[PDB]
């Protein structure tokens, strides 16, 4: 699984 | 990933059998957490080979699920002492510091400060991280 993080707007 | 291979990895832990039971249940549920054997350095400078769990945990935030990367070190006296926990951002992320994460990615939670076997375990810890990171993500993606 690839690590993801939520975008900052 | 094998229950016997793990016994080997933690063969010099004080509570070998407890540590294996927790690790087996944790990695059976959170399939992206891999056990890894690496050196760990204490404040005095002494190193000990210790097991950690490293990989991602699925965290819902605003309707999507992210795979937040973490590393949890099980000290050799686990589970009498809490695990030492870090966010491990890739180069596409940055750490959002706060009451719970410092600039090095060290995580600080009341569940960790108040640790006490067996009211405290790895499953209950991960459950707490998902809720907390679900309100306040410790990593955001870079622009």
């Amino acid at each position: 699984i690839l690590p993801t993080a939520p975008p900052e707007y | 990933v094998s229950e016997s291979q793990l016994k080997k990895m933690v063969s010099k832990y004080k509570y070998r059998d407890l540590t294996v039971r927790e690790t087996v249940n944790v990695i059976t549920l959170y399939k992206d957490l891999k056990p890894v054997l690496d050196s760990y350095v204490f404040n005095d400078g002494s190193s000990r080979e210790l097991m950690n769990l490293t990989g991602t945990i699925p965290v819902p935030y605003r309707g999507n699920t992210y795979n937040i990367p973490i590393c949890l070190w099980l000290l050799d006296t686990y589970p009498y002492n809490p695990p030492i926990c870090f966010v491990k951002p890739t180069s596409s992320m940055t750490i959002k510091t706060g009451k719970h994460v410092d600039a090095n990615g060290k995580i600080y939670l009341p569940y960790l400060h108040e640790w006490k076997h067996p009211q405290s375990d790895l499953l209950g810890l991960i459950q707490v991280m998902i809720v907390v990171f679900g309100d306040e993500p410790p990593v955001f993606s870079r622009p």
